[PDB]
DNA sequence: TCGTGCTGAGTGATATCTGCTTTGGGTGGGTGGGTGGGTTGAGGCAAT
DNA sequence: GCAGATATCACTCAGCACGA
């Protein structure tokens, strides 16, 4: 379903959502058995939480000592699960004639605590829940209007011995050089050497740990300069759509701090933070 | 300019030039500072006084001290040939005064 | 509590609300069958047409029996009504005909225990509005309809913000405005459904305000003979909801007067009309007009004065052809046939974009139109761009403070470095629309290269490191600062564009200004009978309409061709004699336009071009041939002249 | 606080007062007073804000006084005395004290029924190199004049001068705050250092006294506010930013050179010896307080009008005058720059209403006439005066020639070619650069330090 | 209550008034000549801006094609030649305008700009001159004080004639189309014969050639001029407050509410307009036919709302022959036949007639030809 | 062997009572309203 | 007029000792 299609007929009933997570909580402790010791007799008996209720007992679980009134709560013996809210922003693609994008909150618990960053694209199953929203802190009212969320049961963020037995055979080819420069761009004709050199870019050199003076990286840079008409850039999109990680920077759209890092505050925390550039 | 805790009324706090009045101001390096700062000691050199207008607080206050000024002709050196006028980038009142 | 004797009969007017349901025929009744459509799961929302009541109403008048005037009590007082009809509804509802599923019915079980146990108990309910599952909405008087038979419409008369005032607070009105704000969809609770987790009863609550206050003790009669404190649980797989949606309606330009500041009002939107207000359009909404009482100790300290929203209940939506397709891009101008069928050529936007294994080909065919002041450039310009369905006119500066591409600035209030998008974005899925392009800045002068060779804006700065998606075709245009052209000096001469940004594009035009009797003597005397009858002199032929063309172009734009070995040794032939050729013109400083691969490319989309005006989907050897015409045309005569 | 009292270092300390019925609306700020009250707290750990109960009002601020007035008017030379009156201290400048003077008094106030009424008040610009007393007379006049406003230009901003809009705090709405020329309404302001003053802030100032009205009137509200004052501008030598345009807005402009006579430094030598080693006061001079309460009783009393045939003897004078630059006009080709402007007529008028109200005069004789005719001769029209067209047309063609389009060149460079070169003089080269950045054929960048052409 | 401190609604004999006078074969001087009766010379000036209040007629194609039918005048001349005087009077007498100098336009902006407040952030869009201006006049003053973000605003808002603000999210368009008159000093305090009106002005020629009709005016001294001048301001002077001791210290009953037509002829106001019948003889004492101001703006406003000229063949041949010499004969743009054919129309307009004819072609031809040559 | 009237004890429901703001800040708004108040200054970064 | 925290009073029940 899209983000813009729950109705209210759809409350309580398993939906399919897909999304770009943009931010995520910290962990939050949600009590699931509460820890009550009697204050005269100094017993301990545990009672468990229904609907976000404390099943508080009214006096004392004891026949000789029945002093009402008198349990308290022990706050760090209770047992306590995995909280964690995040927003979810609907694709670019859903949106219509180019609006703000919409966004819906979703709770995990438990194992899917800590499973999606920020910044990707997940494909979550879930609850559509709805819940009353108090119209303020000291009063049992309620507002009339209800908030929406999601209760997620399933997240998927969108070698074998076989595969170590084929990749091994490839490695016996002769000419695995040239399978190799042909296969990283199909496209870009009778550059083999320029291939080569960017393959060889990929792999990266060897990791030295070095103590008694400072880390060894073997890290590989190429330098394509040429004529205009010369695939060029070509080569520059079919590498990094190969490589894990990298960012398309250009000329004169990127900054010297833009590059290494940007000094700011997180609103949320109010603390000094720095976020990644793009070299970083 | 700062706020009162108790009365929670804007109050104001003294500056350099007024902490050192019927004293000495001492400036190091005077040739970096900017333009802005160097006019604000125009004031204070000739007017022995300081005006002020932050927060509805406007008022007048005294500075009444003498500047020793230490620095170093523009280009690193001073050419014995050229006047002074050339050799520092300060403006020609300040020089006079 | 003094009472009022008001000349108004609530008891007749549910008789004739009653007899309407089952006598009005505008097949058998209308209403009628309307509900019985509605018995049986198929509609989900009840019209009332008030020029229905009105034609009922003078049908009855004309056999003798007048009865009460239903129109004028329902636009008096119309929040009262819709109970009203809702309750004839309900009780001239029909039985179902269709076999429902009942299957899934949580408000069918629930019931049906509650029958039961009611009918065991007593032996030894529920509110009407829970069961209902249809909206009942009122539409305006139409103007026709009152002129027809000698009324005056008060509902259907548009009116503006400014003119609602507190003396209509209560009736049926319209408000023509524009949407400016609109508010996702959420559940407002109209009837609250509890379970007490000791009798086994389910109690109801209606809520008919901003705020409600939740039941904790059980009332059954159960927990009341029993005297048991049970607890009631809220539940809301039982409740019932109706899509909510807040939105703001402004007052349009032609409606605020002298030294006046547009206003706002705000719409409510309930029951099936949701998602039928988006930002950014112009309807005439006719709703109930309403105040909205505090609740509270907010009642006590916020006085008399009320705040008032609009209940929407309607809304009205304010909505050789190459040749002869070709001079008809801008009809008024006189000369520039070919230069017209460049700019044909670029609306079609001929290409059949093609991704193999990862490899983009843009598939966007750029023109640039340079020249001196007098000639027809910025005219056709605007003509061009507003013939597509999307477009975007802007000087080389840029739209605003932020320049053509892109720019992140400080935000005022947050301090947030936000990326804004540029004039570029804007027009992406479509033709931007480029004067005066000498005068980009540095950022534009290199960034647009990005652009025009891949279609997107990447931006690396402080805090933003994304790419601007902008699949946008590029037509520009520059004149000298002082003058007019001098060709004998070069053309990076007399303008401040750099040399590689020429190349990139694939089609450049360098129009010349030069006196001659003839010439002006034609151009003032076609000028002028446009002048005179707004169209063309020439009867040779008739200029083809605006629509039609704009149609025949997304017809053309839907279509995608290919091409053929045949044609390929054509176009590779071609290719290699352009390339040839150039190995000569090297020495001249000015050859910009040196034969690359990238003009093959180019001839290749101006080719598909042509086809896809043919509507054609195999490209023959006649499109190649005009489509190289038009890159020798557009390098000779604006390189050698 | 009173500023004497205040201890070194520290800085004063205010109270609140309050006063009730007949002792409402009895004082003005910056007025000293003497208030005897009851101190008692009221509330607001637990502590108390103290606060004052007004019971009297004495602040420092009849007949026999206006028949000393009305003597002292009597005196055969009363424009003398006023002259030395005028900064006592300060050696030379006749005509600068002359000015100030008028400047002091006025002109009188013009209001037409149909609604254009011309300005009475008179501004003047003292322009010469350091060291010649401009700040000291500004000084004097600040403290002279009943109501003043002493303002460094560079100190204060947009804000201090004309009108700024704010925010009230208390209520969260916008408020509109006067500046200096609103808190100087009806009086005088002495503007001084008008070159560091931004370009905002000057033209803020050109409307200010075109109007005398500051119209800020819009973000929330539409207030207008007055500012009827005399402005007073003391400028550093421009060795254009300060264009001729803001000098032909000041009715009277003043170069002071002090020339190197002997006789002259030796003067000024035992002036300042004798000003160091230190009073008349017996028909030749009066203090500032008789001073200002005469300039009081002049402005609110008498408000002179000129006479017919001093009108026709100055309308004869300007003829005079243009026909003394086509006198000067010998040149055939070249053109002179101006004889006249009428704004400048105006301001030859209205001087002479100054002197008639500086001795009660009713109708303003030929006297005034010819003493405001040398007046502005000894002023204006020398310092307007105290070919290069042509030359500056060359200069641009030579940088045009030079420079293609897209290569830019150091100005520093283009002065060592041409400037050091002496083919164009500096102020040829401020000027060309201008014109020309201003059609944009050209951009400065670097501060200007580097020149980039930017098309034809 | 409320007791408070843009049309005339005419009646049944003002119409026969103005067709009285519009039959007579001078009205074109009369109504030239009685704006600004006081300014002396720039009598072609005063043609022009009368031609430009009363516009022309604006053509709407099927292809959405906009034919600009609004005139544009742009001053630029040595100090004191009461640009000023000008511009109050076109104020004055035109049913809209607006005097925001291109200088820091404190107040009401040049073009539209959204705003926000600074805590709040209230996001609004506040217009601007050119866009309080629609179907009027917008009278700019000091042009050559305009920031590099003015002029490119105002390229777009005049090539256009529409403003489309997509800013701070949001989308619209607002209507601007107006007549724009703006003056402007030199850029070396004085105008210089040899050099080009492009040269003496620092403005690129984009936004000069948006204006229609470019007027160079210098201050040449002359005695007689002089001395006319001189005594004319002087008069104002000792002209006093009448009311209380002449020359001492200076200080609506209800709310719900022929010399009407013609002028008789004063002195002390008209002056120069006596010279203009006169043609440049201060000896001839010629009294004009001048109209009272509050009648002119009825016969504007009459004219502008009831009368639709339309081209004419016999006017047309002329039309085509004068572009065609300018251009071939003694840089001269094909926008300039679309001034041609606007002036032709808005004069057309003046003689209450709905076809233009030659006459008009003529006049207006000619006066095209000297704000080109002198 | 046992039955019942008197008593102290303890909840249940109900009586008065205080409180009904509260709060600094822009993901609380401006159809909640200014008699409920909010008055910086240095340092970093894009534009140029 | 409305919700929440708090304290007041009145009514009814299980134990107790004696008398039947
Ligand atoms: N062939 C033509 N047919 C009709 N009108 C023409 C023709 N050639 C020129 N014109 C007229 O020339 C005038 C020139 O003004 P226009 O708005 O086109 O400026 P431009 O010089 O093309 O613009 P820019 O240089 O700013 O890009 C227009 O009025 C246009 O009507
Ligand atoms: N004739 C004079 N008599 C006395 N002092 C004089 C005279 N001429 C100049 N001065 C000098 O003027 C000084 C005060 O004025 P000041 O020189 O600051 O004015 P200024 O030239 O405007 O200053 P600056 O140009 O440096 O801003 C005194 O220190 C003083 O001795
Ligand atoms: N033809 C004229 N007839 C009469 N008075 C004139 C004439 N030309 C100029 N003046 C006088 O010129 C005086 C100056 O006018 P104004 O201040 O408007 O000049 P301006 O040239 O527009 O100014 P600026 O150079 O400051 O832009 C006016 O008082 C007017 O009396
Ligand atoms: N050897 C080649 N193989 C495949 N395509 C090529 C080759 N040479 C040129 N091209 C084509 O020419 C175009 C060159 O553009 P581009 O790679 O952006 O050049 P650059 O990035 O160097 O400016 C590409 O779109 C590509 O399709
Ligand atoms: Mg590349
Ligand atoms: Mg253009
Ligand atoms: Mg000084
Ligand atoms: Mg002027
Ligand atoms: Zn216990
Ligand atoms: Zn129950």
């Amino acid at each position: 379903k899209g983000m813009r299609e729950l109705n209210p007929n759809d409350i309580d009933k398993l939906i399919n959502l897909k999304g770009l997570v943009l931010r995520s909580t910290p962990v939050i402790p949600d009590m699931k058995v509460a820890f009550f010791k009697c204050n005269v007799c100094d017993h301990t008996m545990a009672v468990e939480i229904d609907r976000g209720v404390i099943q508080e007992p009214a006096r004392c679980e004891r026949i000789d000592c029945n002093e009402p009134n008198s349990m308290s709560l022990i706050h760090n013996r209770c047992s306590f699960a995995d909280k964690q809210v995040i927003k979810l922003q609907e694709t670019p693609d859903f949106v219509p004639d180019g609006q703000t994008p919409h966004s819906i909150s979703l709770c995990v618990y438990d194992e899917l605590v800590d499973s999606c960053r920020a910044g990707d694209r997940i494909e979550v199953t879930g609850t559509f829940r709805s819940i009353p929203i108090r119209a303020n802190s000291r009063q049992r009212v309620l507002k009339s209007l209800y908030k929406t969320y999601v209760d997620v049961v399933h997240v998927k963020k969108v070698i074998t011995d076989q595969d170590l037995a084929k990749i091994r055979e490839v490695a016996a080819r002769e000419d695995l050089y040239s399978l190799l420069a042909r296969s990283i761009a199909p496209s870009i004709y009778e550059l083999e050497d320029v291939k080569k050199g960017i393959l060889l870019q990929l792999f990266g050199g060897t990791n030295k740990t070095f103590t008694k003076g400072g880390r060894y990286r073997g890290d590989i840079n190429i330098l394509l300069c040429g004529d205009p008409s010369t695939s060029k850039s070509q080569i520059l999109q079919y590498v990094h759509k190969i490589t894990p990680r990298g960012v398309y920077t250009s000329g004169k759209g990127s900054s010297a701090v833009g590059l290494t890092a940007y000094i700011t505050r997180d609103v949320d925390t109010k603390q000094l933070v720095l976020e990644s550039g793009a070299l970083v | 300019v700062r706020k009162d805790p108790i009365t929670k009324e804007w109050t104001l706090e003294g500056g350099a030039l007024v902490l050192a009045d019927k004293g000495v101001c001492l400036i190091d390096e005077f040739d970096k500072m900017n333009d802005q700062d160097r006019t604000s000691i125009h004031e204070a050199m000739e007017q022995q006084s300081i005006s002020i207008s932050k927060a509805g607080i406007v008022t007048t206050l005294q500075a009444r001290c003498s500047i020793i000024a230490a620095a170093n002709p523009n280009g690193g050196r001073y050419n014995s040939t050229l006047p002074l006028a050339q050799n520092v980038s300060l403006t020609e009142p300040i020089l006079s005064r | 509590l003094p009472s009022i004797q008001l000349p108004v009969d609530y008891n007749n007017l549910f008789n004739e609300i009653t007899d309407f349901l089952v006598t009005f025929k505008q097949k058998g009744p209308k209403y009628m069958a309307m509900l019985q459509k509605v018995a049986n799961r198929e509609l989900n929302s009840v019209i009332i047409d008030l020029d229905d009541i009105l034609q009922y109403q003078n049908e009855k008048f004309l056999q003798g029996t007048q009865a009460d005037d239903l129109v004028s009590a329902i636009q008096q007082n119309a929040n009262h009504f819709t109970e009203l009809f809702c309750r004839a509804i309900d009780n001239n509802m029909p039985l179902p005909t269709k076999e429902i599923d009942y299957k899934d019915d949580v408000l069918d079980v629930i019931l049906n225990q509650r029958r039961l146990r009611n009918e065991r108990m007593l032996s030894d309910l529920f509110p009407p509005n829970l069961t209902r599952r249809y909206f009942l909405y009122f539409k305006p008087l139409s103007q026709n309809c009152a002129r027809r038979y000698r009324k005056k419409a008060i509902s259907s008369k548009p009116l503006s913000v400014r003119q609602i005032k507190g003396d209509f607070l209560g009736q049926l009105i319209t408000v023509r405005g524009i949407i400016t704000r609109v508010s996702d969809v959420k559940p407002a609770v109209e009837v609250i459904a509890y379970t007490c987790d000791q009798c086994g009863y389910e109690v109801f609550q209606e809520v008919n305000s901003r705020t409600f206050t939740p039941l904790s003790e059980c009332t059954s009669e159960e927990c009341s003979q029993n005297q048991t404190k049970g607890q009631l649980f809220m539940s809301t797989r039982a409740s019932k909801f109706s899509a909510f949606q807040e939105c703001k309606i402004q007052e349009l330009s032609q409606q605020v007067p002298v030294g006046h500041i547009p206003r706002s009002l705000n719409i409510h939107v309930n029951g099936t009309l949701v998602r039928s207000l988006s930002p950014g359009d112009i309807v005439d909404v006719t709703g109930i007009f309403l105040p909205a009482p505090y609740t509270g100790f907010k009642a006590l300290k916020a006085g008399l004065l009320t705040e008032t929203y609009l209940e929407a209940q309607f809304v009205r939506q304010h909505k050789d052809v190459y040749n002869r397709l070709a001079k008809s891009i801008a009809p008024e101008i006189y000369g520039n046939l070919d230069v017209k069928k460049a700019l044909l050529l670029l609306l079609v936007g001929g290409v059949d974009k093609r991704v193999g294994d990862g490899m983009k080909i843009r598939g966007d065919i750029n023109v640039c139109l340079m020249g001196d002041p007098g000639v027809a450039k910025s005219q056709l310009l605007k003509a061009i761009c507003k013939i597509s369905p999307r477009g975007v006119y802007t000087t080389g500066k840029g739209s605003s403070g932020v320049g053509l591409t892109a720019a992140v600035m400080k935000d005022p209030v947050t301090d947030e470095m936000i990326l804004e998008g540029g004039a570029l974005v804007l027009a992406d899925n479509g033709i931007c629309c480029i004067d005066e392009f000498d005068k980009m800045d540095e950022s534009d002068r290199t960034a647009i290269h990005e652009v025009m060779e891949q279609q997107t804006i990447s931006i690396s700065k402080a805090g933003i490191n994304t790419t601007l998606n902008a699949r946008t075709s590029i037509l520009a245009a520059a004149n000298p600062l002082y003058g007019r052209y001098n060709p004998r000096l070069s053309p990076l001469d007399n303008i401040n564009l750099p040399a590689a940004l020429l190349s990139r594009f694939d089609i450049l035009f360098l129009m010349l200004d030069i006196p001659s009797r003839d010439d002006d003597e034609k151009l003032a005397e076609h000028v002028t009978y446009v002048h005179m009858h707004n169209k063309q002199p020439d009867l040779d032929f008739t200029p083809v309409e605006p629509s039609k063309m704009r149609e025949y172009i997304a017809y053309a734009k839907t279509k995608r061709p290919v091409m053929s070995e045949a044609v390929n040794d054509y176009v590779v032939q071609a290719y290699i004699r352009l390339r040839q050729d150039s190995k000569r013109e090297m020495d001249s400083k000015f050859s910009f336009g040196q034969a690359t691969p990238r003009t093959l490319l180019g001839i290749i989309r101006l080719s598909q071009a042509l086809a896809k005006l043919r509507l054609a989907d195999m490209v023959d050897i006649d499109d190649v041939e005009e489509a190289l015409r038009l890159v020798r045309v557009s390098k000779e005569s604006l390189y050698q002249e | 606080e009173i500023p004497e009292l205040v201890p070194v270092g520290e800085m004063p300390r205010n109270l609140t007062m309050t006063c009730d019925r007949y002792l409402t609306n009895k004082v003005i700020p910056g007025t000293r007073v003497t208030i005897v009250g009851i101190y008692s707290i009221y509330n607001s750990v637990a502590i108390r804000t103290p606060y004052i109960k007004i019971l009297g009002i004495q602040s420092d601020v009849t007949e026999e006084e206006e028949e000393e007035f009305l003597q002292l008017s009597r005196n055969p030379k009363l424009y003398e005395i006023l002259t030395n009156s005028i900064a006592p201290s300060i050696f030379g400048n006749e005509d600068i004290k002359k000015a100030i003077v008028c400047l002091l008094m006025g002109g009188s106030k013009k209001i037409l029924p149909d609604g254009m009424r011309l300005r009475g008040d008179i501004n003047v610009l003292l322009l010469g190199d350091p060291g010649t007393a401009k700040s000291q007379l500004l000084k004097f006049v600040e403290k002279v004049s009943p109501i003043a406003v002493y303002t460094s230009g560079k100190g204060s901003s947009a804000a201090g001068l004309t009108a700024s809009v704010q925010r009230d705090p208390m209520t969260r709405e916008f408020y509109l705050e006067g500046g200096a020329m609103v808190l100087a309404d009806g009086g005088v302001v002495c503007i001084d250092e008008f070159d560091k003053m931004r370009d905002e802030d000057r033209v803020a100032i050109h409307e200010a006294m075109e109007q005398q009205t500051i119209s800020i009137a819009k973000a929330g509200i539409t207030t207008v506010l007055n500012s009827r004052t005399s402005v007073l501008a003391a400028a550093n030598p421009i060795y254009i930013d300060f264009q001729t345009t803001i000098l032909s807005r000041f009715d009277m402009i003043f170069i002071v050179k002090d020339d190197h006579n002997e006789e002259r430094d030796i003067s000024i030598a035992n002036h300042v010896i004798n000003i160091h080693t230190g009073q008349e006061e017996n028909g030749s001079e009066i203090s500032i307080e008789k001073m200002k309460r005469y300039i009081t009783y002049c402005r609110l009393k008498c408000a002179p009008r000129l006479s017919p045939q001093a009108a026709e003897k100055l309308s004869s004078n300007f003829v005079t005058i243009r026909k003394q630059l086509l006198i000067n006009e010998l040149e055939s080709t070249e053109r002179s720059s101006i004889p006249i402007t009428i704004r400048q007529l105006e301001a030859i008028i209205r001087i002479t209403e100054s002197l008639a109200k500086l001795e009660l005069s009713p109708i303003a004789q030929e006297r005034h006439v010819d003493e405001a005719i040398r007046l502005f001769q000894a002023s204006t029209m020398d310092a307007a005066s105290q070919t290069s067209l042509s030359e500056i047309r060359r200069f641009e063609q030579e940088l045009k020639r030079r420079l293609p389009i897209g290569w830019s060149t150091s100005y520093q460079t283009l002065r060592r070619e041409f400037v050091d070169t002496h083919r164009f003089s500096q102020l040829a080269l401020d000027k060309a650069l201008y014109a020309l950045e201003k059609h944009e054929t050209i951009q400065l960048r670097h501060q200007g330090q580097n020149i980039y052409r930017s098309g034809v | 209550t409320v007791y408070p401190l843009a049309r005339q609604m005419l009646t049944d004999f003002d119409i026969r008034n103005i067709n009285k006078l519009s039959k007579k074969k001078d009205i074109f001087d009369i109504l030239s000549q009685s704006l600004a009766p006081s300014i002396y010379g720039h009598d072609h000036i005063k043609k022009a801006i009368l031609l430009m209040l009363m516009g022309g007629v604006e053509k709407n194609l099927e292809n959405g094609s906009h034919l600009r039918g609004d005139i544009n005048i742009l001053m630029v001349g040595d100090p004191s030649t009461a640009k000023s005087q000008l511009l109050r009077f076109v104020l004055n007498t035109a049913s809209l305008a607006i005097a925001t100098t291109g200088r820091g336009s404190s107040g009401v902006g040049l073009t539209a700009a959204v705003t926000t407040d600074r805590e709040t952030g209230e996001r609004r869009l506040e217009a601007g001159a050119m866009v309080l201006a629609d179907r009027g006049v917008v009278c700019i003053d000091e042009f050559d004080k305009m920031t590099d973000v003015d002029r490119v605003a105002i390229h777009e808002v005049m090539e256009q004639q529409t403003v489309t603000i997509a800013k701070a999210g949001i989308h619209t368009t607002l209507n601007a189309r107006c007549s724009v008159i703006a003056a402007a000093n030199p850029v070396f305090g004085q105008y210089d014969v040899n050099r080009d009106p492009h040269q003496n002005i620092a403005l690129p020629d984009s936004l000069l050639s948006r204006f229609d009709l470019l007027f160079v005016v210098t201050d040449d001294i002359n005695e007689i001029r002089d001395r006319s001048i001189s005594e004319h301001v002087l008069r104002t002077h000792r002209y006093l407050p009448p009311g209380y001791l002449e020359g001492e210290p200076v200080r609506s009953l209800a709310v719900g509410e022929e010399d009407h037509v013609f002028e008789k002829f004063n002195p002390l106001l008209q002056a120069g307009a006596k010279l203009a019948k006169n043609k440049g003889n201060y000896n001839g004492t010629e009294i004009p036919k001048l109209v009272t101001i509050p009648f002119l703006r009825k016969y504007v406003q009459y004219a502008k709302e009831r009368v639709i000229p339309q081209l004419t063949q016999e006017a047309i041949n002329v039309i085509v022959k004068n572009y065609t010499d300018l251009r071939n004969d003694d840089p001269i743009t094909a926008r300039t036949l679309e001034t041609l054919i606007r002036l032709a129309t808005a004069h057309a307009k003046v003689r209450l007639s709905k076809t233009v004819n030659k006459v008009d072609a003529k006049v207006a031809a000619n006066l095209l030809r000297f704000a080109l040559l002198g």
